[PDB]
Order: structure tokens, then sequence, then C-alpha cells
């Protein structure tokens, strides 16, 4: 019996059985690292969606960009709202940016010990807020 | 044996460090060329990233090939769109600067 | 008297209709050993004997009693019951695995995966073996520390969310760390073709350094880190 | 019959047990080109052998320069001359060959400046036949040798086409006309029943510490093979001889290794004196596993207790360098902290002597061939083998020398294989079987499964354990031994009364733990009866009433002008215990220990002497 044959058996036995699946997310308690990975995906997906919705609209929709900014001024410049709409565009970007560096440092093999990990996590979190508030005000 | 999977993985980080090198390069030097290299780095890194999500969640035979095909479509249309926007409009860097001082 | 509530996952594959649910137990702590296993064993011997689970060394070195206690994967004989009588201990089977009965998971895939990485020394010249002790310097030996101590809990991989969604094709941290364990064994002549076995999207590359494995390890081991070294090796190894 | 599915299997060899020994025998068999089933109630890696800490002995001479014959001497001397020299010779002789083979498999032994295997000082081991000071020959993987040993053997076994019957509880042996045909086994997974039949059957089940209330051994050490044998009418050997490891936590009874004492550690009693110097001066606190514990256990009766209720003693590791504790003994730094809450570097450990090892077991050749006792004479049981803690070749005798059972495992694993490999060919006639053979076990299975008695399984288990704990303890008199026998005997009756609650086929642990209990009770019955009968003080079996060590001679004075005692007048012989499973009655005879070696010219026979360290 080879390892590949053991696996084949495993699946055919279980998928053709009345056995349930022991709960996972529903019961596995949440650690800051684990939540900080979902967010990387959350942000990563949204950012790609944004970019795509910018390139596609540059191909399908009428008018040029200047023709759109003047169009944006509908209920127009309301500082503490057009800042708020601006912030929430940079926020996912800055997070994914900062956490990206953390992922990159990891790939080098550095900072992968439980303490170090919940430290750099905070440093990425704090850095997001600063560079997010900082940019939306530039 | 070909070392494909690992080579792919290497590229992923090369573009990741390439894209990090470009967001300050864009701000400190907004221009014609930067607009394109930014579009190129942006569309690849995203294409591989979504690819990694798909080849994680999209379970099955038929659907895996489907999602991957439709993603190549979204990417092609994205990179080409951003290129069109560069050549025929203000160009990413200038669009950002306009969108911003507003 | 000091009473502690115990909410535990239950499933009898031998009673028709009955499907997954929790059962609550109550145990005086002056009559019970400090560990959650002690508790389990106690209710098994005193209250209800349908309570079915795996156990052996009660020392936290055999890896039999692996389970999800209060939302994290450890060993029941190594975890101590929170003396806090104002909480109810939630006891669960190792997450996202087929429940055979109650807290007993089907690990046969887990094992089969271990088999496929060939966890044994491999010499290009097996013709001289068993007659001379192989030389390995204490330095070369230190590279195994933190690796060889794995017990095969399945706390590890059964905390990895990639192993949840892709457990069939992704080996998961436990198994992976052991493949690493054999790459850096200086006595092993098969260091290169051991990496070639991971050259596909799922074997190794479903890892995204979520770090739930290292976090959850009952023995304080670091599979995630060891994985990163594999990933590096995969990108650097010649030919 | 209508209730249970019978599923038969055909092999060359069955190995019952995937511990250290089982495994070695298993793949060893497959390696010689044998189609080998390996039946085991736990996944291999869980087998107790993991728990092993100290190490494995081999006279490789890696520290000083050694000679396996000195290791021969030390084992036989420590065996208290109940050790069968033929087997002891074979083991020590084969020791360096076996340990080198394991390191070649890939066991990550800790290393020396040379880059060779690290050897350690241990209890009872000498140079130049007991005159050359402390011998450093315990080969070890830091603190976790048994772990690494089991894992590599398991690991190595995957390479061969060994048929693993994982989490299958063996019930009995399939026996026909005195010959063994295989095993009848319950498959835990689905409740099914599997008659695995082969030409040769190796029993490698390990010990039965779980007969006692306080033991180092795992919850699954239930001498199941030992029972299986006495259910087939075969004898068990020397079952009274139960080793009380000196060190282990007061509460849960976890093992703190002897490697603590062999690395410079000390034992401290209530007043503070290193009491292991007023009890045994010659070899100090690194003496026999039975002399040290005897010193401790009586010291507790002396009033010299060291706890909340003065019922245990200390093992101190304060004085050792911190840098050496984390490197040489890492797995006790954790477990002392985890179970007791002890930082090993600046605190002592609360250690009581607790049950640890079973020297007794299935009577055995140096070849591993299970013995029966027909007409005061030995006789090979055809197609039946035993190795390791389950077995008794009595390479250990009246007292196991520390760091030898791991070696015992490996050597007599190998041996059981070669014995088959050299007594037949693979693909030879697998003997046929009665259509309804093993009928008895399934019937016993059903009675225990739907058992609605009055005594709960756990309570009966408890009464046995504590009865053994107080009647057949370290020290034991014929007064309290006698009461213990008829108290155990009543508790064997009580098995007809027991209550089990789970009625399922899938993972009925409620059912198996009860089968474990019968398996235990049989091992208990022979332990207490053999103990009451033995009216001498040899090795671990020390009688208060018979402190004398009764040899064939009076071995203190010269052996010359003095006549041999008749067999049935000395106690330098092995105990052979039987039990009529129904009435639960222990009848016991004796067989002479082997004194000759395998080559007087290569390894001299060592005659009995006054024994003390
Ligand atoms: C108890 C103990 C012993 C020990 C030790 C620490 C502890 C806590 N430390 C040691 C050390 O440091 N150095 C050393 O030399 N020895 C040490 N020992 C003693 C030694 O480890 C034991 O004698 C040895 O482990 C016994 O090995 P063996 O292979 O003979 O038995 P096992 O390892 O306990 O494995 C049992 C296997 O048999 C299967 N089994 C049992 N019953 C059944 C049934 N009914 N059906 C099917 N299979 C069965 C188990 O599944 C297991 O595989
Ligand atoms: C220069 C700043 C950025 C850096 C340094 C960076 C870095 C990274 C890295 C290293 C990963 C993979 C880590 C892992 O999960 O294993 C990743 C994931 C991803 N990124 Fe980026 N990124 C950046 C900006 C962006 C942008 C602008 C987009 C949008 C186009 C984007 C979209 C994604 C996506 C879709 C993923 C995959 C999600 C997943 O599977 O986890 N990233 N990023
Ligand atoms: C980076 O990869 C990942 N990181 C994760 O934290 C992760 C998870 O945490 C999962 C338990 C589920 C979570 C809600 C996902 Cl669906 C939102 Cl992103 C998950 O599923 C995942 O994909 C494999
Ligand atoms: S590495 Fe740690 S968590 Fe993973 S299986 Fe081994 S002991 Fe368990
Ligand atoms: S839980 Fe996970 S995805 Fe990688 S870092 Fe650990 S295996
Ligand atoms: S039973 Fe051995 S680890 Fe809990």
């Amino acid at each position: 019996t080879t390892a590949k044959e053991e696996m084949e058996r495993f699946w055919n036995k279980n998928l053709g059985s009345n056995r349930p699946l022991s709960p996972h997310i529903t019961i596995y308690r949440w650690s800051l690292p684990m939540a900080m990975s979902i967010c990387h995906r959350g942000t990563g997906i949204a950012l790609s969606a944004g970019v795509s919705l910018f390139g596609l609209s540059a191909l399908l929709l009428p008018g040029n960009f200047e023709s759109h900014l003047e169009l944006v001024k509908s209920l127009c410049l309301g500082p503490t709202l057009i800042y708020t709409a601006k912030f929430g565009i940079v926020f996912p970007l800055m997070y994914h940016t900062w956490n990206g560096i953390r992922h990159l440092i990891w790939d080098l093999g550095k900072g992968l010990t439980i303490p170090q990990l919940t430290q750099s996590g905070v440093v990425v979190l704090i850095l997001t807020v600063l560079s997010s508030v900082g940019l939306a005000a530039m | 044996s070909s070392k494909a999977a690992s080579l792919h993985w290497t590229g992923e980080r090369v573009v990741s460090v390439l894209l990090l090198g470009l967001l300050p390069a864009a701000y400190l030097n907004p221009c014609s060329a930067m607009d394109y290299s930014l579009a190129a780095a942006l569309t690849l890194h995203g294409h591989w990233g979504i690819g990694q999500v798909v080849t994680d969640y999209v379970r099955g035979d038929a659907l895996q090939k489907a999602a991957k095909a439709g993603l190549l479509a979204l990417s092609a249309f994205t990179f080409a769109g951003l290129c069109y926007f560069n050549y025929h409009d203000v160009g990413i860097c200038k669009a950002v600067a306009m969108l911003w001082k507003l | 008297p000091r009473i502690k509530k115990f909410a535990i996952y239950r499933w009898d594959p031998d009673k028709t209709g009955d499907k997954p649910h929790m059962q609550t137990y109550e145990i005086d702590l002056n009559n019970c050993g400090p560990m959650v296993l002690d508790a389990l064993i106690k209710i098994k011997n005193e209250i209800d004997s349908t309570l079915t689970f795996r156990r052996s060394c009660r020392e936290g070195i055999c890896g039999s009693c692996a389970m999800n206690i209060n939302g994290g994967n450890t060993l029941a004989c190594t975890r101590r019951i929170d003396t806090n009588l104002d909480k109810v201990s939630k006891i669960y089977p190792l997450p996202h695995m087929y429940v055979i009965k109650d807290l007993v998971p089907d690990l046969s895939n887990f094992y089969a995966q271990y088999k496929s990485i060939e966890p044994y020394l491999k010499k290009k010249d097996e013709s001289q073996e068993g007659k001379q002790q192989y030389l390995q310097s204490i330095e070369e030996r230190e590279k195994l520390d933190g690796l060889y101590e794995c017990i095969l809990c399945a706390c590890c991989s059964t905390s990895c969310p990639s192993y949840w969604w892709n457990g069939d094709k992704y080996l998961g941290p436990a198994v992976l760390m052991q493949a690493y364990r054999w790459m850096i064994d200086s006595r092993d002549d098969f260091t290169e073709e051991r990496l070639a076995k991971l050259q596909d999207p799922f074997s190794l590359y479903r890892c995204h350094t979520i770090m739930n494995c290292t976090g959850t390890c009952p023995k304080g081991l670091n599979p995630g880190k060891a994985i990163a070294e594999i990933k590096k090796m995969m990108a650097t190894y010649k030919e | 019959s209508t209730q249970y599915p019978v599923v038969d299997h055909e092999f060359d060899a069955v190995v019952v047990g995937a511990g250290g020994a089982g495994l070695r025998a298993a793949f060893g068999l497959s390696e010689a080109g044998f189609n080998t089933a390996c039946v085991t109630k736990l996944f291999p890696t869980r087998s107790h052998t993991v728990a092993a800490q100290g190490g494995i002995n081999a006279a490789l001479g890696n520290m000083e320069e050694d000679n396996w014959r000195w290791h021969f001497y030390d084992t036989v001397k420590g065996s208290d001359w109940l050790g069968d020299q033929d087997a002891i010779h074979y083991m020590t002789e084969q020791a360096p060959a076996s340990v080198v083979e394991l390191e070649n498999y890939g066991m990550p032994f800790s290393r020396t400046e040379d880059g060779k295997i690290y050897q350690r000082a241990f209890g009872g081991q000498s140079l130049k036949f007991g005159k050359g000071g402390q011998a450093h020959r315990c080969c070890c993987v830091a603190d976790r040798t048994g772990h690494s040993l089991l894992h590599t053997l398991y690991g190595r076994s995957l390479r061969y086409d060994t048929s693993y019957f994982v989490e299958y509880f063996a019930l009995d042996l399939l026996m026909e006309n005195g010959e063994c045909r295989g095993v009848i086994a319950l498959c835990i997974e689905d409740g099914s029943i599997h008659r695995i039949r082969a030409r040769n059957t190796v029993v490698a089940t390990g010990g039965y510490g779980r007969t006692y209330f306080s033991c180092t051994s795992a919850h699954t050490s239930t001498g199941d093979g030992t029972a299986m044998v006495t259910r087939a009418g075969l004898p068990c050997q020397d079952l009274e001889f139960v080793q009380f490891h000196p060190t282990g936590i007061y509460g849960a009874g976890c093992l703190i290794t002897e490697g603590c004492r062999g690395e410079g550690g000390i034992l401290i009693n209530s007043q503070g004196e290193r009491f292991m110097e007023r009890y045994a001066p010659v070899a100090k606190d690194l003496a026999s596993r039975d002399v040290v514990s005897r010193s401790m256990t009586l010291e507790i009766r002396e009033g010299r207790g060291c706890g909340p209720e003065k019922d245990h003693v200390y093992l101190q590791l304060h004085h050792l360098p911190p840098e050496q504790l984390a490197v040489r003994l890492p797995g006790i730094s954790e477990t002392a902290m985890i179970f007791a809450g002890v930082d090993v570097t600046k605190e002592p450990i609360p250690v009581l002597p607790t049950v640890h090892y079973n020297m007794g077991g299935i009577p055995t050749n140096y070849k591993g061939q299970v013995l029966r006792h027909v007409n005061g004479q030995d006789q090979v049981v055809p197609g039946l083998y035993a190795c390791g803690e389950a077995a008794c070749a009595s390479v250990h005798g009246a007292n196991r020398l520390g760091a030898n059972s791991l070696l015992d495992l490996v050597v007599f694993g190998r041996a059981c294989a070669l014995s088959i490999a050299e007594s037949c060919r693979p693909g030879d006639k697998v003997p046929s079987i009665k259509p309804n053979a093993g009928e008895e076990s399934v019937m016993n299975l059903d009675k225990l499964r739907f058992a609605n008695g009055t005594i709960r399984t756990s309570e009966l288990r408890l009464s046995m354990q504590k009865s053994m704990q107080s009647h057949a303890a370290v020290f034991r008199v014929g007064s309290v031994l006698q009461e213990g026998c008829e108290k155990i005997l009543r508790l064997y009756g009580d098995l007809q009364h027991l209550k089990t609650f789970d009625r399922g086929m899938v993972w009925n642990t409620d059912l198996v733990e009860t089968l474990e209990l019968q398996n235990l009770m049989l091992c208990a019955l022979q332990t207490i009866y053999g103990a009451e009968a033995r009216k001498e003080s040899r090795g671990a079996h020390a009688r208060e009433d018979f402190k004398e060590r009764v040899d064939e001679y009076d071995y203190s004075k010269p052996i010359q002008g003095q006549q041999k005692k008749p067999f049935q007048e000395h106690w330098r012989k092995h105990t052979l215990s039987y039990v009529d499973v129904k009435t639960g009655k222990v009848s016991l005879e004796y067989r002479p220990v082997i004194d000759k070696t395998l080559n007087e010219a290569d390894c001299a026979t060592v005659p009995p002497a006054i024994r003390s360290y």
C-alpha cells in the first residue's frame, strides 16, 4: 500500500460516509496574526478590484478624466466628507502596503517568532493609521 | 523536473519589491515612463495575487480552469485600459495629482 | 466544593438520526487532576462512558489526546483547566477533519501525507550501512534541534486554514517541517530531489505564513519558520 | 455470528505491536522478503516507547574504551543471577551492531567532539568487569531517546510493504494443536472482527504497569499479549518481578529519567543528607534501579518524608550548570515545570518510587521463540514469538539494568525476524484454520459489549490497582501478600458482575478498556501469586520475612566443601504461572535459569556472588 493509495482510500471512505466535519472558523478563536492575514486578502482583493474598475472604465465609458472630476463635483467639495472618501481609499492601500513589507521580511526568514509577530503586527497597524491620516491630508 | 512553481514564487516577490520601489518613485518623479511601468507592475502583481486566491478557494476541475480564464480576461483588459489611459489621457501619475488636490 | 462546567462536542455514529451537538458536564476540582485530560478521563469513568477520545502517555509526548480546547489546538494532558469557575470549557475535535466519533478525528490522510515525504535517511550508497556509525558534528546536529521533537499532533496543520480548504493536496506545516528536518540532516544525500517533490502549486505553496501553526504548537515548535526556510531553499537550490 | 462480520487475512507473519520492538521485527521481517501484517491498537508513534528518555546501551566505546563483555557482566550482575546468560550474552554482544544500525537509519543521536554518538553514565554500569569505575555507554538523543528511536523505526518501516492494521485491538491468539496460526482481532474503527492468520506470530505488546495505582507507564500498558498467552494455556515467566523506578512526580506519576542521576544529579531526604551514601557507598547514588528505590521507600517509613503529607522524597538538580540542563535533558525541564511547577535549575523535584518496568512476561529463547514447560523441560511453541517488555528471555532477570530495555527491544526485534527468516521461506504453507476458530473471543466480546451488570468498569479497575499498590508494593510480607492474593481473587469473580454503558461498534472505548481490564486482571493474578510463593529476596522482589537470597549454594563462602541443594529447595529458578481463566486459579511451577553463555571462550559464564553496589 503506497501513500497515494492511502489517500485515495481516505477520501472514498469519508465522502461516501455519514461523518460530519469538526467545526473550524465557528470555534477557532481569533489571533491578531490570523485576522491580519484576512485583511491582507480583504485589502489585496479590493485594491485589484479598484485598479480594474479604473482601467476598464478608461475603455468602456464616455468622456475623459477631466470630464469626470468636474462631474464628481455633484454634491461637490464638502471638506469633512471628500476627505473621508479620500481616507477610505488610502487606508486599505496603506495597510496592504505596510503588511506587505511584513510578508516580505518574513520571506527572508526574519521575525517569525510568536512575540516578534504580534509586535510587527502592531507596528504595521499603527503605521497604517499614521500614513493614512498623513496622506489624506496631503 | 522543472523548477516552475518556485520560479513563479520568486517572480511574485521580485514584482512585490518592484511595486514597493515604484510608489515613492511615482511621487518623487511623475512622468510618461513611470506611468507605464506603474501600470505594468500593478496589473501583474494583482493578476498573480488573485490567481493565488482563486487557486485557493475555487474548488473543482472545470471551475478552476474557468476562473483562471476569466481572470486572464480581467487582467488583459486592465493592463490595456491603464495603457490607453496613459497614452490618451493625463496618465496615472497626473490623474492621481488631480484627483487629490481637490 | 468547586464545580467546573464542561461543554463537549458529541456524535455517536451508531445511533441513527443523532447529529453533532454539545454535551455539558460538571466536575469537582478537588477530586480532579489539574489537566483537561484528567477531567475528560474523570467524566468517562464516573459520569458518562460514551465519551470517546484518544489517549496514552498523559505526559504530552505521544500526541494522542490532541483536541481543540477553548478555540485553540493543544494537548489535553498539557493544557490545564482554568481554575476560573465563571467560564465554561468548550472542548472540540481537531478542526476541519472528519469526525469518526466524538473527539476522534480521521488522521489517515494526515499520516499518508507524512509517508509521501519519505521521512528516513537516504544514502546514495546504502551498501555500507549498519556497520559504521555515520559521522555528524555537534554543530551539524544543532540544526535538527527544534525540528526532530515533533510528536505529530495534528494540532499544527489542523489549525492552518490552507489545510482546511486544501488538506487533500497541501501537505500542511507538520508534515512540511519534517521534510525540512531531512533536508538539513547533514547525513542525508537526497537533499535536492526532496525539494523537487514540492515543485507544484499545492504541496508547499498553499502556505501564506498565516502563522496559526507555530502559534498553536503544544510543544513550542516553529513549523511556519521551518517552512519559510524550505521556501527559501526552493528558490535558491542549484540544478 | 449473525451479529459480527468475520474478515480473514493471509500473511507470512503477524507482529502484534508497533512499539520499539514490534516495528523492528515488523520491517525486519518484510525486509527479508516476508509479507508481514503488523497489528497495533495505537498508531505506532503513540506506543509507550516514545516516553523513553534515558537512552540505549551499546559498548561502542565512544567516551572511554569499552568491551561489550563488561556490559555483559553488568547486566547479569544487576539481574541478580536470575538473568539467563545465553540471552544476555547475545544482547550485549549484538549491542553495538544494533545501535550503529539505528544511527544509520537516521536516528539523530546527540554528538561528541569526534562527531560520534554521545554516550552517558548510567545506573549500574562499570568498566573492567566491575573494577574500573563508572562506564559511560548510554547512547542517547538528548532527553528524548525513546521518541527518536520509535520515530525513526516507524519512519524506516514505511520503506517496506508492511501491512499495518492500525488501531486494531488484538483479542486472542489463533491456536491449533499447540501451534499458533495467527490472531483474532477487533478493528476499533468500525467494530468489525478480523482473523489475521500467518505462519509465524510475533507478540510484542509491552508491559502491564496499569495493574498498579501509581505507575510511570501509559494508560495503554495493559499486558494484553501477556493475557492472550495465559488464555491459551501457555505460561508466563517471573511476573512478580516489577521494577520500581526511583524517580517520578508524587501526583500523576510521570517519569523523571535515571539520566538525571547519571548526569551528576543527587537525591535529598527530609534532613538534607545525601542518603544514597549511607545506604550504598561502593557505586554511590548511581546504583541499581531496585537498591536506590529501596533506600528511598524505607526512608519514607523512617519518617524522612518530603512533601505536604510526608509521603515522598526529592531529586535535586540545583547544583548542575544551567547550560548543561537545557542541552542534555530538555524534556524534563518541561515536564517538571508542567506537572509539578518546577524550574529545574533552582529547585528540586518531588520524586516517589513508582512502578515502571515488567521483567516478567512471555517465556522466551535467545532466539525469541516462546517457551512452554513440558515435563520439567523446555519446548518451542511452533510459530509463536515474543520480544521486548511483553516478553521474558530474561536478559533482565530479577532487576532490569537502566537503559537496556530500549536495547532489548531492538535486538530481540531483529532476532524474532532472523529466527523466522532462517527457519522457513516466504510464501510457505500458511496453515489452515477451523471455520469457527476464535469463536470464544467474539463471544467474550459480545458479553462485554452488552454488559449490564452492577460494578462499573472504572471502579473494578480501581480496586485492583490500589489492592496491588498496597499488597505487592516495593517491600512486601507474606502476611499482606496472602491477603492481597485472595483480595485480587475476589476481584476476578467481580468481573462476572461488571457494567459497561456504550453499545456501539465504532470506537467503543468503553468496551476496549474493559477488555484491557481482563487483560490486566490476569497479569495481576500471576504477579501477586508468584510474589507470595517466592520466599527469598532477589532483585526487585524483596520479602521482609525472607531477607535471605536463596541460591543453589550459599555463595558467600567458597563453593567447594558444600553440597548442591535440590531444585525445589532454592529460589534461583524462574517462576512459571498459569491461570484457569474460568475459576481464575493460579498454578505455578519453575524452570532453571540458563547459566551457560554461547561461547565460554568468548564470553565467560559469571557465577553468582554477594550482590551490592
Ligand atoms: C514506561 C516507561 C518506560 C521507559 C521509560 C519511560 C517510561 C515512562 N524510559 C526509558 C528510557 O529512558 N530508557 C530505556 O532504556 N527504557 C525506558 N523505558 C522502558 C522501555 O521504554 C519500555 O520497556 C519499552 O518502551 C517497551 O517497548 P515495547 O515495544 O515492548 O512496548 P510499547 O513500546 O509499550 O508498545 C506497545 C505496542 O503494542 C500495541 N498493543 C498493545 N496492546 C495491544 C492489543 N491488545 N492489540 C493490538 N496492539 C496492542 C500498542 O499499539 C503499541 O504499539
Ligand atoms: C507596493 C505595495 C505592495 C506590496 C509591498 C505588496 C506585497 C504583497 C505581497 C508580498 C503579497 C503576498 C504575501 C502572501 O500573502 O503570501 C501580496 C498579496 C496580494 N496583493 Fe499586494 N502588495 C502591494 C500592493 C498591492 C496593490 C496595489 C494591489 C492591487 C492591484 C495588490 C494586490 C494583492 C493581491 C490581490 C494579493 C493576493 C491576496 C492573497 O492571496 O493573500 N497589492 N501583496
Ligand atoms: C492569506 O490566506 C488566508 N489567510 C487567512 O487568514 C484565512 C482565514 O482566516 C480563514 C480561516 C477564513 C477567513 C474569514 C477568510 Cl475566508 C477571509 Cl480572507 C484564509 O482562508 C486564507 O486563505 C487560504
Ligand atoms: S510540529 Fe508541533 S503542532 Fe505540529 S504536529 Fe508536531 S508537535 Fe504538533
Ligand atoms: S498555519 Fe499555515 S499557511 Fe503556513 S504558516 Fe502555518 S502552515
Ligand atoms: S496522551 Fe500523550 S500527549 Fe496527551
